[PDB]
RNA sequence: AGGAGAGGUAG
């Protein structure tokens, strides 16, 4: 008494290794005309900590009928829309749809007229709104949609949401404010998906399918690309120069900064007392001996890297004042989908700091240049000669970025400083 | 002189020697080498 | 049936039309027809998934036409068209 | 029927111990393809 | 003063500006350069001392300063690593992921005489293509080995939501004209000191099939007499059978199964730079958005993947290549060479492609191929070069 | 390996154009030249003509 | 490079500068052997043992 | 390998279970979130 | 194969490798070169505090 | 502190030598940052409630968000004996005796 | 509410490249009749080989796929029915309407290399002949011997499937834009900021007239939608210098056959299959 | 049929 598979069964999902509870999903059985494969939606890789890039989720297919009957009441996807380990939501918008009502939301500049959003409206199960742009122009006809009435067909006329940090105000089901932050949108304490969830807990998933359906369909009709102008973060090539400019000054700013901080020692309180000391231009001029002195002592090292983070933030905060509003990685690092700022600084910019974390027996130069390779003092050549050392803690800035193109010792550092996250 | 050489020709004849060491070594030869040398001495 | 016809009890005067073995290239012209009807308040079409061949086609009209008849008269005049751009070509062509 | 290898010959040996070509020495051998009709979808 | 003349020791050649000038006298041998001493082989501890140069331009800005020179920058690194484009645009984690895993796992030439090999698990791909872009170790090399897979047009833009996850979306219609279609052999193996014998369906007389039976689960490849019967996931086309003993007088049966391995659903591809991921879906020409010149691309993949693996070079070898095959409505002084530690800048680059009639920063306006409208934002493309990975997904079903 | 009929990308017949492009290259003709010789304004069918490698040769031989 | 543990080995798994020219610092297998197999670079070449004698040629040179 | 504390592991504790499948995963966006596709 | 001529390089190996294997029961066999410690230099370690000399064949360590 | 001889606790030798500056030091807070010898000086709940902290501390250095109930239950089962056992087999077995 | 009125004029047509502009329609009609052409126009092609002996160096399955790549001849495949709609005949071989048999045979016995082009492949209907262009579509190389004797036919298929019965090649449109120059602005340029100007176009789209020392529209038709000249305005500060906007009822097509259909008739096939599309779907 | 040595994939 055996039958083949078919749709309405449910089978037990799960990804090696169960990291958390909520890796076990119950969902149910649809056939499909692919083979040798199986699909997923790509909004619950989250619960299972997974991507699509070779991952294999072995299911098991419960016999019994009362194990069936248990499955779908207990470790359903419906069932487990409340995360145990923080009382937040489960389930988010993704890595494309969250960009997607950034884009919808942020712009306010974009009007979409009536046959596009009739064509996105049968993605909504909503009914449509008032059009709110009734003349845009003197000479223009077909009164338009806005964006944010888009984004407002995914809620029940009865939910009401506030945040008052992204100034978010939804009446009655309808978005009726928003200035920046992108926060509502992801997980998060407040979140919009948690509302819902507290508000029905019963077409929560319709929804968020749909939303993704929309968001999807409106980002194919925009579209978004990279594209060498979102390297390049400049306009032309006299502001490529001064960005260059402004970042050996912020880079030589920062170093000035550690070397100010290495002095905050016991050795030094003669010379940070308010008194008069002659030696002044003799803590200025010895310029090579502060790295060296950096690198053999491991409390000096944590001063000068939390000092060049508190001044390199800073020259970060660069890349909104050179970066235009369409640059596609601004619009992913505001959005919050993937990657950050330090990324695309990283990117155009430069690398910044790279310190290792065990110790080694060889030293970074500061220089990172042909000629700091040759040097016969250098620490990189076993040690500088100032009692002969054996071990070494490297600190080394790379002021050369990923676009513009590395040096070979640069490489040589990156490579060193990232060896530790290879290891298993 | 020291320049009347140029750029570009010793730009070729780094190419050159390039081509002629991977002509006559070989990608492998240590291991040829170290397996003749047990095998004559 | 390859083509089924599915009225909306919510919204007066709404049908849908489920079309089998069926691309964009067809659902996107008779879109494109209806919205030039004045009748014509919603038209609109979806592919929602790309294994299933289906076209599903949503017509909202006002209170003086039925769906039917709106779709009918676009997919005449859409023909009309066809007709009339291939005798333009027949003719440019010698 | 089966071809040798460097030493062009038909073998033609369906012997257990027949492994070994005729006058030739060597003892690698090829299964020759017959005329036989085969269908493939392009 | 320390002298070695043991073995062991690792060495590289190097240039020396003492006798750089003996060269210009008005196809050299290495012999001859080591002997008139223009080049000459350094040690580990020899290098320490002498003073060495990077490059040609940076030698003529300052002489009498540099003892000794280097060829080249990239041959620093290894084989499968100075081959890669763009090696220093790339972070170091995926370019150790390409020069280890990926070079290795790539889908190429095979051999050149499949009759004498009967190796186990032989795979080569239909119409394997050199990169557009040089690499100047490749080029003294002169070898078209060190590639393996081909270049498609790659268009970095959202299809759908159905390349998500790093994920990748390709044209049915290019890999049904011959893209990415490689074909894998596996041999069997038995050995006899019993008898070969049919002893009573696609067995001839001596044990053995007839070339070109289709064989099946559950059907007898080798008969002895026990046989050898083929597994659930073997199948595959009979090519040669293969009869060989040793002196010891022990007989070998050797029988190759052939098979053409299409690109499906769950097969794995990856780049050059270390991006990696599986086909999401197959999307007909027709739905792809096309370009004024109607150049469909043929794999598009997800914008999110760059700023996380963060992989630029990889858009600049795009363009790059963009550049070279585009016509120039005078094709010499063209720039193709791609060097790791000798990358052209991207000011050149882009004026490469500016010549050629694109766009600067390598995008152009596409037009939706569901609906006719023109997009709002410009597609990326460029004809980037893609490998094949080993792994398929019958091979992983269980 | 002959060439890859049919151009995969835009779907141009190039199957009869690489003994052209060989008499092309064979005289004092640039790889640009002999492309635009034979009338391509496309550059996925340059790309495809100009990728090509000749593994047959070494087949017939070995 | 043999070690006694898999787990631990030292500094070994990290490049060094010795490593210029020698062999590939920027490339090496990721696992339990990360650092420990290195690809050799391009002009990599090993020393054999010289046959002639080389005392008898430093007295000549002072 | 299977003696000891590994024993225990392989024997009493994991076990393997018929009715399993074992495939790649792919995404499939018009696919619902509780609905796995076969 | 080695300083072979014209014909004889036409019928046999492919000539796609350069032969760095052995061939000891049918399956190719390649040796990995192991980093030893130099014999012919002074060694000198820390705790405890010393100096070794190598022995090169017999051992007069 | 040194803990070259095991014979005398840290905190009685600590406590002996502030006798001159005993009004400087707050003893009502003041507690050694141990887990384990923090009970045998201020009882099982206060090496409990430092040990909530530290567990706290190390969730939010961590980055993951994990509510309180989860801490308080853990800390709960690892001191239900009236001692802060080990996670080895030894604790385990000493616990169940 | 309506039919649309469209006009087609013809600017160069010739066997296999057709450039035609089509006014007064919808970019819907013209991506549907691009669709229809590009994949819903059959062709005949071979999908079906049966060899006899094949002792070259390429595999078999490798001369099937580069055999059903070979354009053919498809002035009947309008007429012609499908293989699965054929009910006379299962099929085997040559049939009245459905199957075309292809016989090919090719022995080497000299010491040069034989090639075997598609110019020596023989079919019983002299309609379905392979299109000849020079030396023809190379199949394989033949030494000394190996010989290859094959069996083949061919059926009439859709270009949806296999993308090899598609006979369009890179069919476009364009919207045609139309540029519009305020006349007003370019007299406050400078010289230089003309010469700077003009050459910002990627595409020759813009001109210089030496003899009234201004910008002058030449060609408009192959701006390609780069939006580089007014990037270069919007940087030397005029911000409505030039505008340019794209026509919506206004396109130009350009239509390459692969030398199985003439252009023209591809697109009147298209049309003709178009409107049989439409009248299934009529309820 | 059963065990030992290598290489490889996913988090
Ligand atoms: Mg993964
Ligand atoms: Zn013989
Ligand atoms: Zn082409
Ligand atoms: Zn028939």
């Amino acid at each position: 008494i055996f039958r083949s598979l078919m749709d309405g069964d449910t089978v037990l999902m799960n990804r090696p290794p169960s990291i958390h509870q909520h890796s076990l999903i119950a969902m149910t059985v649809r056939i499909l005309p692919t083979t040798s494969v199986v699909s997923l939606n790509p909004i619950c890789c989250l619960p299972f900590r997974g991507d699509f890039d070779g991952d294999c989720l072995h299911g098991y297919v419960p016999q019994s009928i009362q194990a069936k009957v248990e499955l779908d009441e207990l470790v359903a996807l419906d069932k487990q829309l409340i995360n145990r380990q923080n009382g937040r939501n489960l389930l988010s918008l993704g890595q494309d749809s969250l960009t997607a009502a950034y884009l919808v939301n942020v712009e306010k500049n974009c009007y979409l007229n009536r046959a596009q959003m009739q064509q996105l409206q049968m993605y909504c199960p909503f009914q449509l709104p008032p059009p709110a742009i009734i003349k845009a122009s003197p000479s223009s006809t077909e009164p338009q949609w806005t964006g944010m009435q888009l984004f407002g067909m995914l809620f029940p006329p009865g939910f009401d949401y506030t945040y008052p940090l992204n100034n978010v105000v939804v009446s009655n089901g309808e978005l009726l404010s928003f200035s920046e932050g992108s926060a509502w949108l992801r997980d998060g304490e407040g979140n919009f998906i948690e509302r819902l969830l507290k508000h029905d807990k019963g077409k929560v998933l319709d929804i968020i399918y749909s939303a993704q359906e929309m968001l999807s369909q409106w980002l194919l009709m925009r579209g978004l690309s990279v594209s060498l102008a979102d390297l390049y973060l400049s306009s032309d090539l006299q502001s490529r120069k001064n960005l260059t400019e402004e970042i050996s000054y912020g880079l030589r700013e920062a170093e000035q900064v550690c070397n100010k901080q290495q002095l905050m020692v016991e050795s030094w309180r003669d010379f940070l007392a308010v008194n008069g000391e002659d030696k002044e231009e003799d803590s200025v001029s010895d310029l090579a001996r502060f790295c060296y002195e950096r690198q053999k002592s491991a409390t000096l090292s944590e001063l000068a890297v939390s000092a060049f983070k508190d001044a390199y933030r800073d020259v970060q905060a660069l890349a909104y004042r050179y970066g235009d509003q369409s640059n596609s990685f601004l619009i992913m690092s505001k959005a919050g989908s993937k990657g950050n700022i330090g990324k695309l600084v990283q990117h155009s910019m430069c690398i910044g700091l790279q310190n290792s974390a065990v110790s080694l027996s060889f030293g970074f130069p500061r220089e990172l240049t042909c000629a700091a390779w040759n040097d016969p003092n250098s620490p990189l050549r076993g040690a500088k000669g100032k009692t002969t050392t054996e071990s070494y803690v490297p600190y080394g800035v790379i002021e050369n970025s990923f676009l513009t193109g590395l040096n070979p010792l640069e490489s040589f550092v990156h490579s060193v400083t990232s060896r530790d996250s290879s290891f298993s | 002189n020291l320049s009347e050489l140029g750029e570009g020709f010793l730009q070729s004849f780094c190419k050159k020697a390039a081509t002629s060491f991977f002509d006559k070594y070989g990608l492998i030869s240590h291991q040829l080498n170290s397996y003749n040398y047990f095998i004559e001495h | 049936k390859k083509v089924s016809y599915d009225r909306d009890t919510k919204i007066i005067n709404a049908a849908s039309f489920t079309v089998e073995r069926e691309d964009h290239t067809i659902g996107n012209i008779v879109r494109m027809q209806l919205h030039r009807d004045e009748n014509v308040l919603f038209a609109g079409y979806q592919l929602p998934h790309p294994l299933k061949y289906k076209i599903i086609v949503r017509i909202h009209t006002t209170s003086q036409s039925s769906p039917m008849q709106a779709y009918n008269q676009a997919i005449n005049d859409l023909d009309k068209e066809l007709d009339y751009l291939k005798n333009q070509f027949e003719a440019e062509v010698a | 029927t089966y071809v040798c290898g460097d030493c062009g010959q038909e073998n033609t040996l369906k012997s257990g111990d027949v492994i070994q070509c005729r006058e030739c020495g060597y003892r690698i051998l090829y299964k020759k393809r017959t005329r036989r009709v085969v269908q493939y979808e392009a | 003063v320390r002298i070695f003349t043991d073995a062991g020791r690792l060495l590289r050649p190097l240039l020396v500006v003492e006798n750089l000038q003996k060269l210009k006298q008005e196809q050299y041998p290495f012999d001859h350069l080591l002997d008139h001493g223009i080049l000459e082989l350094i040690g580990i501890e020899e290098e320490e001392d002498c003073n060495t140069a990077w490059g040609i331009k940076q030698l003529l800005k300052e002489p009498k300063i540099y003892t000794h020179c280097e060829l080249d920058l990239s041959f620093l690194l290894g084989v499968s690593c100075a081959v890669v484009p763009f090696a220093n645009h790339d972070h170091g984690r995926r370019v150790l992921y390409q020069s280890q895993k990926h070079c290795q796992q790539a889908i190429g030439f095979s051999s050149t005489n499949p009759n004498i090999r009967c190796d186990t698990l032989s795979q080569q791909l239909f119409y394997p293509q050199k990169p557009l872009f040089k690499t100047l170790a490749s080029e003294c090399l002169k070898k078209e080995v060190l590639f393996n897979g081909q270049n498609a047009i790659v268009a970095v833009n959202v299809h759908l939501g159905y390349n998500q996850e790093d994920s990748i979306v390709m044209n049915k219609a290019s890999l049904e004209r011959g893209m990415f279609r490689s074909e894998q052999i596996r041999s069997y193996k038995a050995e006899v000191d019993v008898q070969f014998g049919k002893t009573h369906d696609s067995l001839e007389d001596d044990g053995f099939p007839f070339i070109g039976a289709n064989m099946s689960t559950g059907d007898i490849v080798i008969g002895r007499c026990h046989s050898i019967k083929l597994k659930h996931t073997e199948r595959g086309i009979v090519q040669k059978v293969v009869l060989s003993s040793n002196d010891e007088g022990k007989n070998f049966a050797a029988v190759s199964l052939r098979q053409v391995r299409s690109p499906c659903l769950g097969d794995k591809f990856s780049s050059m730079h270390g991006q990696k991921g599986v086909l999401g879906y197959l999307e007909e020409q027709q739905n792809f958005p096309f370009t004024i010149q109607g150049i469909v691309p043929d794999i598009v993949i997800n914008p999110h993947a760059f700023p996380s693996r963060q992989t630029p070079g990889q858009l600049l070898e795009a363009a790059l290549s963009k550049g070279i095959a585009c016509p120039i409505q005078a094709y010499t002084k063209l720039t193709r060479h791609a060097t790791p530690f000798s990358t052209p800048g991207v000011t050149e680059i882009t004026e490469q492609l500016h010549r050629a009639g694109f766009s600067r920063w390598g995008n152009e306006r596409v037009y939706n191929g569901r609906s006719g409208e023109m997009m709002r934002s410009m597609i990326f493309m460029g004809p980037t070069f893609y490998q094949r990975l080993v792994h398929m997904s019958e091979d992983k079903v269980k | 390996m002959i060439i890859p009929v049919r151009c995969f990308t835009c779907g141009k017949v190039i199957g009869n154009k690489w003994d052209q492009y060989l008499d092309l290259l064979q005289l004092d003709y640039t790889e640009g030249d002999a492309l635009d010789a034979l009338q391509l304004v496309r550059y996925c069918c340059r790309r495809m003509l100009m990728t090509h490698v000749d593994l047959i040769e070494k087949l017939l031989n070995y | 490079q043999q070690v006694l543990y898999t787990g631990k080995v030292g500094d070994a798994r990290y490049p060094h500068p010795s490593h210029w020219g020698r062999v590939c610092f920027l490339s090496t297998p990721d696992g339990e052997n990360c650092g420990l197999v290195k690809n050799m670079s391009l002009l990599g070449l090993v020393s054999t043992q010289s046959l002639e004698s080389v005392v008898e040629k430093l007295f000549a040179c002072g | 390998k299977l003696c000891g504390l590994r024993f225990m592991k392989d024997v009493l504790l994991g076990k393997r279970s018929d009715h399993t499948f074992r495939t790649v995963v792919v995404g499939d966006p018009s696919l619902k979130l509780n609905e796995i596709g076969i | 194969t080695s300083e072979k001529g014209k014909e004889n390089c036409k019928k046999g190996d492919c000539a796609f490798d350069q032969g760095g294997y052995f061939v000891i029961k049918g399956a190719e066999k390649v040796f990995i070169a192991q980093e030893q410690m130099c014999t012919k230099r002074l060694w000198i370690s820390n705790s405890p505090w010393t100096v070794s000399f190598r022995s090169e064949n017999k051992r007069n360590r | 502190m040194y803990g070259d001889r095991g014979k005398r606790n840290c905190w009685t030798a600590l406590l002996e030598t502030c006798l001159p500056i005993m009004d400087m030091i707050d003893w009502g807070r003041s507690h050694p940052d141990n887990i384990r010898q923090c009970c045998s000086v201020y009882g099982i709940d206060a090496g409990r409630s430092i040990f909530v902290a530290n567990l706290e501390s190390a969730v939010s250095d961590t980055g993951k968000e994990i509510l309180r109930e989860h801490l308080l239950l853990v800390a709960d089962s690892l001191s239900v004996t009236g001692e802060f056992v080990a996670l080895n087999a030894k604790g385990w077995s000493k616990q169940r005796q | 509410t309506y039919q649309r009125f469209p006009k087609i004029k013809i600017r160069e047509l010739k066997d296999d490249y057709a450039k035609f502009e089509l006014r007064e329609t919808d970019v819907s009609m013209a991506n549907a009749l691009r669709r229809v052409m590009i994949s819903e126009v059959p062709t005949v092609a071979i999908d079906l080989v049966e060899i006899e002996v094949n002792s070259s160096v390429l595999n078999d399955e490798f001369i099937a796929h580069r055999l059903g790549l070979i354009p053919l001849t498809s002035e009947r495949a309008m007429s012609m029915r499908f293989s699965r709609d054929c009910d006379a005949c299962d099929g085997d071989g040559q049939c009245e309407f459905c199957s075309v048999e292809f016989r090919l045979s090719s022995k080497c016995v000299t010491d040069q290399t034989l090639d075997v082009t598609s110019r020596d492949l023989y079919s019983a209907d002299p309609t379905v002949t392979p299109v000849d262009f020079h030396k023809g579509i190379i199949i394989v190389k033949l030494r000394r011997g190996q010989e290859l004797k094959l069996r083949a036919i061919a059926r009439k298929g859709i270009g949806k499937d296999h993308a090899k019965w598609s006979p369009a090649a890179t069919v476009t449109f364009m919207y045609e834009p139309d540029i519009i120059i305020n006349e007003d602005m370019m007299d406050t340029l400078s010289d230089e900021e003309k010469i700077d100007l003009i050459e910002s176009s990627p595409t020759k789209v813009f001109g210089m007239d030496p003899v009234t020392r201004q910008v002058v529209v030449v060609d408009p038709e192959a701006y390609t939608y780069d939006e580089e000249v007014i990037k270069k305005a919007e940087a030397m500060g005029k911000p409505g210098l030039i505008e340019i906007s794209p026509k919506d009822d206004s396109f130009i097509f350009t239509v390459e056959s692969t030398g199985a259909v003439k252009a023209s008739q591809l697109v009147l096939n298209a049309i003709d299959l178009l409107k049989q599309k439409l009248d299934a779907v009529r309820l």
